[PDB]
Order: structure tokens, then C-alpha cells, then sequence
RNA sequence: CUAAGAAAUUCACGGCGGGCUUGAUGUCCGCGUCUACCUGGUUCACUGCCGUGUAGGCAG
């Protein structure tokens, strides 16, 4: 057998576009008529500070950089000041049906997966991964600097069967941990549930609302777009923030990238803290690659290894392999 | 000069403006300290700076006389910067000194304002406000015009007084409320 | 990589004299800092106001994404970084980012 | 061949009506020798009551145009001319053939005289555009004004004054005056570098230059040459091909005080170059230089490469 | 081992836009339900703010989060530069704390640096400071911030309780919200001075206000060791570290009391600089930025 | 929306210096999204046969 | 002292008449854009400003 030199997955677990609002801590309950969080503007103003090329030019530029500085305008959200709450609501779909591909070329190649993937999943459910996916959700991973430094941080999860609420989950995100992921009842109960819906056994539509506070007018922080230049620098040649109907969001794909930092499984340790699940398994701010392809470790490898001729892996490194099929991609040639 | 006093001063940093903000709000709290509580001959004194340079200086040297501008650094508003910079008590300055005419002096400082006023409400017509602001009808004199950094105009203009020229032997006298020298040659420190 | 500076050059200064008043036009998506890259004139249109903005603010934004358009000329592969003939080519790309750095600094100056 | 105290920028120059000719096998921008002359006739009529020495010329050629057209199928092209008047009789004249183009260039002056010194550099420059406006350079006239005549001030520079980031500085402030601007120098050197690479069949320089301003389309085992620059094909002197005479001797000579030879043109090459490409600006310079006991008579310029 | 080719670091002490409301003196203890101050139109065309004409007393409210975990950069190529960077700051803070930068971030609260041009010209200045965990007042601080010089550090006890609770904020061992509130005499329908946006006044939901980061600015004005001169006053802590109205670069890169050198020495190759100096950089990761190549 | 390097490297070119630099300058891209308003949960699909 | 020095291309003219471009179609799958910032001269030795007139009470 081959590769498929066209593979291609669909996303499971898709979330929306976050929403963020605004109100006081003990209004909770009401916290449905809340004012959204505005995307306004401002004018800064700056010196240079960047690490200048150490004598590149003589002292002279320098005081006379100084004399003539560069402003800009940027995008900024913050609270209103009445407000010390933050509010930050999205949906998730966990959809199931996870070793499918979508476009494939080869068909002993496709029978081949879908007998790989039954095997892993008769084997052993998805309950690894959507305990983890319940640890991701129940911490609040996708606030992502909004959690950072914030004094309560409480997630609310329910589940819609209908224009209805069936059951409802509240939890501590910072009592439930950022590095290790116990045992609790009612994550449990969220896992088994994530678990049905990624089996291909039920529906599942969660509300993910979660409430963090910061301090009465504080700054949140939403996504960030990138400018094209057809309005001049007076007028946002700095600093675009991402926003809806006059309201300001966070992506889909921030989001669901914090869902799927499930990876405590690659070769450096655990004790740096799980990762997100990437081909090559990277992150961004840190620049590299965990989980080199010269190391046997990365999803193609894994993969090809496991499908083209039966070497099967430990049982966690199937974990990442399942887990990148739940991510979605264009696989292949 | 003819100021009897040379008001003591020092410079020192600001926060809410830069140098030149610095020197027009000591200045202003001069004026409005000193000059708010009695006392007419309180002329002009900043003859340090460069006449053709057209600045209004940084020398600290108040020019007016011991009670008619002493009560400056003792203002009952003009607190925030009284120990940011080396202060003083009243004083004299010497007789040779520049009257700086950074105060209400009556002079060709506006064409605009002044002259356009006495084109308008003078007795005359438009004709008289047109020849009134003219390019050699709005400038200042030979004096350090401090800049008018408080609610003087309807626009932050300068503390302009058209007075005799750059000179060292000048003849002061009798000023107003708002401490003007712009006319009257007057020492410093 | 000299003759693309050298024609540039040419082109900057072919343009820079029929035009009278090199003023702001509607869609110089390049000429955001193009308006002083391109043919600067100290007119009484282009005042005190121009000739401090772009007396004071100098071409290197013209010549930074000239830089970028020149690497951007040719693609960018394991060619260009992977070898020393990439490396030949990025320090020819950054000798000429210099000369016409130079050049442009004596241009307002 | 002296190296150059100063230089001057004849700032620019319509040409009216020049030579398009140029020797019997090129047809495009007029002869440098033409440029030689031109300026060893402002030393003659000028340059001598200034107490100065002009020998190089820098050649510039901002905007170029020739009174051609191609007739209508043909590929080649021919010249437009002019109605001459009419015979004795009144019947028509013999057309003799005469290209005629517009030129619109810059001259650099190089300047070697002890004069430098006893005169101001306006009064220099002002009396050598004055007496340069009522001459003529190719056998066309030197222009006056016209629309955008507003660098009329010439300029005199002298590359010696000052120190090495000084002479580079006004340099390269030199360079914003010469700005479509493409100057023509001569390249000997690269002739024979590619006659000594393809003389395996034929030595013969006239092949050469012949396969140089070309495109050279090789065929599959199409990879046409790639072009080192803009090479064109110029005269490049005289060469004689008798011996020569006594001022009395050659009937209907131009005079009877100098001596007359008949010659032959010694055709060449060079290639235009952008004013940025160059280093300095002395080394740009063309040159007159005879050895007058042989019958080598040329131009070039000396020390570029 | 080299530098990092993108470090960045994330700020601590973040405020927040203050926001000025008028009203008279003598209501200040039920200050919470004053009027606000309202940009308006005079006449050219500017735009001034000025408080009413029976208001003469400013009142200027923000709140700063005192974060923590100051030295741990939030972008980092080389793990080996981090380890040695965390073992570094780690090194500086069991040294000694963040009492004396606590200490200068405090008295920079406790004077008003936040009212810039509303300070100069005011004969009474009160900054009260509330620390705040719900919503309530744990401890409480109100000061005099004209006795509270603006350029001599003097001595107090009250700030020592407060550069505490700032120091437990900035080392990582509790939460600390501050709530600054600044009333300041200016006199009955006086100009106030709010920050300016790209002329226009810097505004709210119709309110006036101050930029975020100039209170950011005049919070960290601890650099009182220069290379320069220590008799004029503390500026800001910047790398190349600059005053923009005087226009000099103070602690130029010829000398060798840069910011990135110091730290270059100090993390590389182990050149520990004098302690004033290693205030000085832990200033300017407290301050973040993006650092690096 | 920012992505990373997870397409199948040709194993030719997959060097660890290769790959950690081809990270670092990451893959900047704008798309066309549609979405359901945050209070919709319902599609409507209409056309006429 | 320039392939040097010289130069009238002229008049007049009808491009018209006609025309079916059609039929069919899957653009798909996936994604972290972050990090930090004083617009502080008096946006006038001046707009309303005893005399527009180097003299003055002058929202200084």
C-alpha cells in the first residue's frame, strides 16, 4: 500500500467566534443583558526603545531620533469602569465521526484507516481525550491573556438539546489546574459526554460562558487583525483588534487551539506542561518544533507507520495520532 | 533698568510642559502670585536671553519689586512646583538689567488682536482694521515675551509688550495687576 | 542587483519632474510614504507643513519596502537560504538596501 | 589626457537638427568625436581669454529623438528628409541622404587652467553657457528656451577641493542633476576580451563588434545571450590611408597652412551607463589623442576601467 | 550561548484610562456620585475641558493591577537564554526584593505623576488608595501628595505598608488591586487637562480622560542612576533611557549603563553591575517590551 | 488567521535548523468567514427549481 | 575650429453592404498575529483686547 496523495480531515470540535461583555461580579445571574465590550481607538506616542544596532550610528542620530518621535493609533478594549467582569461567551460542536476523510484518492488506503481508527476506538474510547478536552474547557485555556493574572476565573458549560438547557456545568478554573489534569465528578461527567458526541452516538452543542475578573475598567484582550493599507497610519496602520456587530471577539481558531493543548506526550517532558496537537507538534511563541521528524515521533510518521504496515505505537502516541485526526487537515502528498 | 528688585529664581524640570511651558507657567505664577494681592510697579525683568534670538528666556531673575512681586512663591494657588526647583525670597537686582517684556506691555505685539480691536471698536471703520494688522503690526519688541500659559485670550497667546529695545539701561516704573514691563525698562537678578 | 537600484533611481527621476505638485492621490496605496518617495515638490501647495514632513520624516519606508520588494522580486525557497549563493544574494540584497539608503539620505538632505 | 582641476555642467542642452549618421555603419546617437571637437572650439573661441585648458566631455543624452520612420512592411527603416531648393535651371536637386535628430544632452567640462584661481565660478560658468548657446554640436543647433528652461545656471565644481567624504558628497549632489540621464564611454578593452574568447574561426574585429549588439538565439540540444549591457557599435577615430602632405599640396583643402591626409574611420564600441554606476566622474571624461607620425588618430576615454 | 533573536516580555503595572469628574471640596467623602467632566467646542477650532463653574476640585480614579512573575518572558527562541535568564532574576530576587522598586512605584502613586500639567498650579493635592479584593476596601491609604515630594524619596510608614502589599503584588504571592483616587484644587471653573488624541481631547463614554499608558509613564519614573547627573531629578525607565522634551538620550550606548548591555552582561556572560543598575533592569522588565534581535 | 508548518515536508529537506526556521517566520493569511449571528441557530437555505 | 559649412515635400480624395457564438460543470480540507509606548511649547512675544499709532487697564 500508499499514502493517499490527497488526504483531507474535517475539523471536529469547531467553536464560534468568542464575544466578550462587560459587567459586575455578583450580577452573574443576569448576566445576559450585559453591554458588549467596544473596540475603541486612541493615540499613543513613543520613543524608540528597541534593541538599535549597537553603534550603527553615531550618538548624535540618537538625540536627534528623540527629537522627532512616531505616533500612531491602535485598537484597544477595556472594561467599562463600572465593570470588573469580563464575560466571554462561545458554542462548541463536538461532531464525531473522526477517522473519515474527506477527499481521498486511494481506496485500500481509506478502508486501511477506517479499520486503524475502528480498532483504536473498540479498543479504547475517546475517554483520554475528551477527559482532556473537559480539563480545557473546565480551565479557561482560551482566555487567553485575559485569564492571566485574574483573580476569579469561574466557567459555566450547558448542554442544548433543543432552544433548551439540559444540563449545566460550573466549575473553578483556577482551582482546576493549568499543568495537570485530576479526577473530578462533574468532569467526568463532561468527558463522557464530549466522549458520546466524539463516538458518533449522540449530539452534542455546549455554551462555553466563562467570567473572569480583572478589575473595575482594566484592559481584555481580543484577537488581532492585520492591516491593509489603504487608509493611511493616521487612521490604524498599527493596530487592528477583531470584532462582530460592534462588539469585541476573539477568533474561532484561538479558541480551538486552546481546546486541543491535550499533547503532555511528547519527548522533552510534562513537567513544561501539555502543548497544542500539531503535525510536527510547534509552538509558535517558543519559536520551535517539539517532536522533530528526525525523532520517530511526529504525526506522519506515526501514522504511516501504523496504517501502511501495522506498527502499531504506544498507547499514547496514539492519543496524538487520533488527536490530530480530531483536529482536521489537509494530509498527503 | 529701572526695576528696584530682581525677583530670585532657578530653573528645574516640569511635567506638564516642556522648558519653554516651563518659563511661561513661572511667569504666570509670578504674576498671578505676586501680582494678585496689591502693588503696581511690578515691571519686566528677563533681559538674559538673546534679542535677536526672539526667546523668552530661562534666566531665573524676576523682575518686579519686593512686595509688588514677592508674594509669588507664596501663592495660594501656585503650589505643586515650589520645591521641584530652587526657590527664594525677594530681592535686588542690579541696576543695569534688561526690561524683558514678558508682561501686559502696550505695544505692536497683534496686529490681529489689538490693532484689528482698534480698527473695530476705535472709532474707525474695516479700513482701519485692515491697515491695523498688518505683517509689521503684529511682532514682538527687544524684550523676553514670556508665552501666556493661563486663560489671557481666546487663543494661548503670548504675554506680548512692544517696548523699547535689547538694551541694559532701560527706565521702568509703574506696571498693572497682571505685571507688565513692556515699556518700562526694568532690572533683574 | 545594481541595475535594479540604478533603474529605479532613473524611474524616480523621470517622474520627479513632469508632475508640478506631487500631491496625495486617491489610491497611492504606495504612495502612503511614496507621496515623499515619489517626487517631493516644496511648492506653496506642498508648504512648510510638506517640506517639514518630509524634511524631517525621511525615505527610509520607501526604501524599506523597496528592500521588500526586492526580495519579493524573486520567490523564496530552500534556494535562498540554503546555500551560499542565497547567502551571496542576501548580502547583495542588503549592500544594495545600503547604497540606495545612502543615496536616499542625501535626496531631503 | 591631464587629470581634470575641476568640472562643468552645461546643464542642458536641446540640440537642433544634429547628425544621426555618425560613420558609414552605425546610424544612432551622433560621433563622440563630434563632442571633441565641440570642446576644443570653446577652448579656441573662450577658452583662452580665461587663461583655462577644457579638454574632457562627459556625455549625458537625457532625452533622445531621430527623424526616422519604417515603411510600412519593411523591417528596416529609413530617414526623413528635406526639399532642398531647385537646380540652375530650376528642375530638382540631387538628393544626397542626411539623418537629423534631437538630442537633449549634458556636457562635463574638464578644466586644467591656472585661471581657476584669478576668477569667480559664476562668471566661468556664465560666459561659457553664453558663448556655448550661439555654437553648435553636431551640426545642429544649440537651443534656447523654451517651456521648462528653469536650469539654465551652469555650474562649476572642482573635484579636487575638500576632503574624501566632501569630493563623494558634492558628487553624488552632482548626480541629481544628470537624472534620466545615461553617459557613453568607451569600452576598447571588452572588445578584445570577446575577440580573444570567440577568435577560434575569425580574429577579425569587425565580426566581433558585428555579433555584439545582437540577440544571439541558440537552438535546443531556445537559449538566446544574455546582454552584459547596452553595447552599441561607435566610431572610434581615424586611420590613415595615404601618405601625407604639405599644406600647398591636396587641391581644394579646407586651407593651405596645415597638412592633409586622407583617412579611413576606426570603428569601435562602448556602452551607456547610468550615472550612478560610475565612481567618480573624472574617469568619464573623453579624450582626444593622435599619434600624428602614424596614421592613428582617435578618441576615448582614458582611464575608466 | 547568545541572546534570543524574539524575546518579549508583558507589562506589570498595568492601569487603566482615569477618568476626571468635578465637583467641590468638602463633598469628598460622598465623591462617588459627581459629575463628570465633558470635552466641549470654544472659539479657530479647538477643543478644551474645563470643570464647572461651582466645581473646583478634580477628581481623577483608575485602577492598576500589580501582576507578578516579572521576569519570565512571553516570546523566547533559546530555552537554554531562558533558563539563564530566570536563574538571573531569580538571583536578584533572593538577593533581595522588590521593596525598593516597590518602594519608587509607590511614591510615584502616592505624589500625583498621573496629574501632569493639573498638579502644577494646585494648593491642595489628597491621593487616596484603596486595595481592593471584592468589592470592598481591604486596607485603605489616603495621603497628601504635596507634602509627598515629587523629587525627594523621603520616609514613611504608611508606604512601607503599601510598597509591601506592591512588593507581595510584583513578586507573585497575592492579589493586589489598587483603586488610586486623586482629588486636587484647581479653583471653581478652571481648565483641566486631559490627554490628546490625533487637536482633540482624549474622551470616554462623555467623559474626559488620560491615556493609559502616560499614567504608566508616570508611574515608573525611578531612574534617579544615570550616567549623567544626580542632582536634576528621577525620568522614566527606558532602555537608552530618554527624555523626549529635553531631547537628550541619557544613558547612551557609549557609556556602558545601557539597559541592554547591562543586561547582556549580566545574563551572558555574568557581569553583575552594581545593585542600583540591576534595579535599573529588573525596572525595565517590570516595564516589558519586545527585546531581542 | 495565523497558521504553521503541518502539510507533509518532502524528506529530503527536513533538518531541524530547516524546520525551527521555517517556524519562525510564520504563514500570515486573511480569509472570507460567515458565520450564524450570535442569537441565530438556524440556517435558511432558499432557491427555486 | 565638430562625416565641418547649405536646404519649403506639396496639392486633392465617400471605406461600404450583411451577420444567432453556443451547449455543460462541486473550489476544497486546516490554521495563535503577538509584545511595549507622555501628542506636555503659550496649535501664536497674541485671537476678544484703554491709543490700530515698540506707550496702557489688557478672561496674562
Amino acid at each position: 500500500l500508499s499514502t493517499a496523495s490527497v488526504l483531507a480531515f474535517e475539523r471536529k470540535l469547531d467553536p464560534s467566534d468568542a464575544l466578550m461583555s462587560a459587567g459586575a461580579w455578583a450580577q452573574r445571574d443576569a448576566s445576559q443583558e450585559w453591554p458588549a465590550v467596544t473596540v475603541r481607538e486612541k493615540s499613543v506616542r513613543g520613543t524608540i526603545s528597541n534593541r538599535l544596532k549597537t553603534k550603527d550610528r553615531d550618538p548624535a542620530k540618537l538625540d536627534a531620533s528623540i527629537q522627532s518621535p512616531n505616533l500612531q493609533t491602535v485598537d484597544v478594549a477595556n472594561l467599562p469602569s463600572d465593570a470588573d467582569t469580563l464575560k466571554v461567551r462561545f458554542t462548541l460542536r463536538v461532531l464525531g465521526g473522526a477517522g473519515t476523510p474527506s477527499a481521498c484518492n486511494d481506496a485500500a488506503y481509506r478502508d486501511k484507516l477506517l479499520q486503524t481508527v475502528a480498532t483504536y476506538v473498540n479498543d479504547q474510547g475517546f475517554a483520554e481525550l475528551a477527559r482532556r478536552y473537559a480539563h480545557n474547557l473546565a480551565n479557561a485555556r482560551f482566555l487567553w491573556r485575559n485569564r492571566v493574572g485574574a483573580e476569579a476565573v469561574e466557567v459555566r458549560i450547558n448542554h442544548i438539546r433543543q432552544g433548551e438547557v439540559a444540563r449545566a456545568w460550573r466549575f473553578d478554573a483556577l482551582a482546576i489546574g493549568l499543568r495537570d489534569f485530576k479526577a473530578d465528578a462533574e468532569l467526568d461527567a463532561l468527558a463522557e459526554l464530549i466522549a458520546s458526541g466524539l463516538s458518533g452516538s449522540g449530539h452534542v452543542l455546549l455554551e462555553v460562558v466563562a467570567f473572569a475578573r480583572i478589575g473595575d475598567g482594566q484592559e481584555v484582550f481580543p484577537s488581532q487583525e492585520l492591516i491593509l493599507d489603504k487608509g493611511d497610519k493616521k487612521g490604524q496602520k498599527s493596530k487592528t483588534l477583531y470584532s462582530v456587530r460592534d462588539a469585541a471577539a476573539i477568533h474561532s481558531q484561538k479558541i480551538g487551539n486552546a481546546l486541543r493543548t491535550i499533547d503532555t506526550w511528547y519527548p522533552d517532558e510534562d513537567g513544561l506542561g501539555p502543548i497544542a496537537v500539531e503535525p510536527y507538534g510547534s509552538v509558535t511563541s517558543q519559536g520551535k518544533a517539539y517532536r522533530q521528524p528526525k525523532q520517530k515521533l511526529d504525526f506522519y510518521t506515526l501514522l504511516d507507520n501504523w496504517v501502511l504496515r501495522d506498527e502499531a505505537p504506544a498507547v499514547e502516541q496514539q492519543h496524538y495520532v487520533i488527536a490530530n485526526l480530531i483536529r482536521g487537515g489537509v494530509f498527503g502528498e | 533698568m529701572a526695576m528696584d528688585h530682581y525677583l530670585d529664581i532657578r530653573l528645574r524640570p516640569d511635567p506638564e510642559f516642556p522648558p519653554a511651558q516651563l518659563m511661561s507657567v513661572l511667569f504666570g505664577k509670578l504674576h498671578q502670585a505676586l501680582v494678585a494681592q496689591g502693588g503696581d510697579r511690578i515691571g519686566v525683568s528677563f533681559p538674559d536671553l538673546d534679542e535677536s534670538r526672539s526667546r523668552l528666556g530661562e534666566r531665573l531673575r524676576i523682575h518686579a519689586s519686593a512686595d509688588d512681586l514677592r508674594a509669588l512663591l507664596a501663592r495660594p494657588w501656585l503650589e505643586g512646583l515650589r520645591d521641584h526647583l530652587q526657590f527664594g525670597e525677594p530681592a535686588v537686582v542690579p541696576h543695569p538689567t534688561p526690561y524683558r517684556q514678558v508682561s501686559r506691555v502696550q505695544a505692536k505685539s497683534n496686529p490681529e488682536r489689538l490693532r484689528r480691536r482698534l480698527m473695530r471698536r476705535h472709532d474707525l471703520s474695516e479700513e482701519e482694521a485692515r491697515k491695523r494688522i498688518p505683517d509689521t503690526v503684529a511682532r514682538a519688541l527687544d524684550l523676553p515675551f514670556v508665552t501666556l500659559r493661563s486663560q489671557s485670550t481666546g487663543q494661548h497667546f503670548r504675554l506680548f509688550i512692544r517696548h523699547g529695545p535689547l538694551q541694559v539701561t532701560a527706565e521702568e516704573g509703574g506696571f498693572t495687576c497682571y505685571g507688565l514691563s513692556k515699556g518700562g525698562f526694568v532690572p533683574w537678578f | 542587483v545594481a541595475q535594479i537600484c540604478d533603474e529605479a533611481l532613473q524611474y524616480a527621476a523621470r517622474l520627479r519632474e513632469l508632475e508640478p505638485g506631487w500631491s496625495a492621490t486617491p489610491g497611492c496605496q504606495l504612495h502612503d510614504a511614496e507621496q515623499l518617495w515619489l517626487d517631493p515638490l516644496r511648492a506653496q501647495t506642498d508648504e512648510t507643513f510638506l517640506q517639514r514632513r518630509l524634511r524631517g520624516d525621511w525615505p527610509a519606508e520607501v526604501g524599506n519596502r523597496f528592500a521588500n520588494w526586492l526580495n519579493r522580486a524573486v520567490s523564496s525557497d530552500s534556494q535562498i537560504l540554503g546555500s551560499p549563493e542565497a547567502a551571496q544574494w542576501s548580502q547583495e540584497l542588503s549592500k544594495e538596501l545600503t547604497m540606495f539608503k545612502e543615496i536616499l539620505e542625501d535626496e531631503r538632505d | 589626457v591631464t587629470d581634470p582641476e575641476a568640472l562643468l555642467l552645461l546643464p542642458r542642452l536641446s540640440i537642433q537638427n544634429a547628425n544621426a549618421i555618425s560613420s558609414p555603419l552605425t546610424w544612432g546617437f551622433p560621433s563622440p568625436g563630434a563632442f571633441t571637437g565641440f570642446v576644443h572650439a570653446l577652448q579656441r573661441r573662450v577658452g583662452i581669454s580665461l587663461d583655462i585648458e577644457l579638454d574632457g566631455v562627459g556625455i549625458v543624452c537625457h532625452r533622445f529623438e531621430a527623424q526616422i520612420s519604417q515603411p510600412a512592411g519593411k523591417r528596416t527603416k529609413v530617414f526623413n528628409l528635406t526639399r532642398n531648393p531647385l537646380n540652375r535651371d530650376g528642375s530638382t536637386a540631387a538628393i544626397v541622404e542626411e539623418g537629423r535628430a534631437h538630442l537633449e544632452v549634458s556636457l562635463l567640462l574638464g578644466v586644467h587652467g591656472d585661471g581657476l584661481d584669478d576668477h569667480p565660478a559664476q562668471e566661468i560658468a556664465r560666459q561659457v553657457q553664453e558663448q556655448a548657446g550661439a555654437m553648435r554640436l553636431a551640426g545642429g543647433s544649440i537651443l534656447p528656451w523654451c517651456n521648462e528652461r528653469f536650469p539654465a545656471p551652469n555650474a562649476e565644481l572642482l573635484m579636487l577641493g575638500g576632503s574624501d567624504e566632501q569630493r563623494r558628497k558634492n558628487q553624488r549632489r552632482l548626480t541629481r542633476r544628470l537624472l534620466p540621464g545615461f553617459a557613453l564611454v568607451s569600452r576598447e578593452a571588452l572588445l578584445q576580451q570577446h575577440l580573444e574568447t570567440l577568435r577560434t574561426t575569425l580574429p577579425e574585429a569587425t565580426t566581433l563588434d558585428a555579433l555584439l549588439d545582437l540577440c544571439r538565439i541558440n537552438f535546443e540540444p531556445w537559449q538566446v545571450r544574455d546582454k552584459p549591457g547596452w553595447l552599441v557599435p561607435i566610431p572610434a577615430g581615424y586611420n590613415a590611408l595615404s601618405p601625407l602632405y604639405l599644406p600647398g599640396e591636396v587641391r581644394n583643402a579646407r586651407d593651405r597652412e596645415t597638412p592633409l591626409r586622407f583617412v579611413e574611420n576606426l570603428f569601435g564600441l562602448g556602452e551607456w551607463l547610468s550615472p550612478h554606476r560610475v565612481a567618480a566622474l573624472s574617469d568619464l571624461l573623453w579624450y582626444h589623442h593622435a599619434e600624428p607620425d602614424k596614421g592613428l588618430y582617435r578618441w576615448s576615454t582614458p582611464r575608466f576601467v
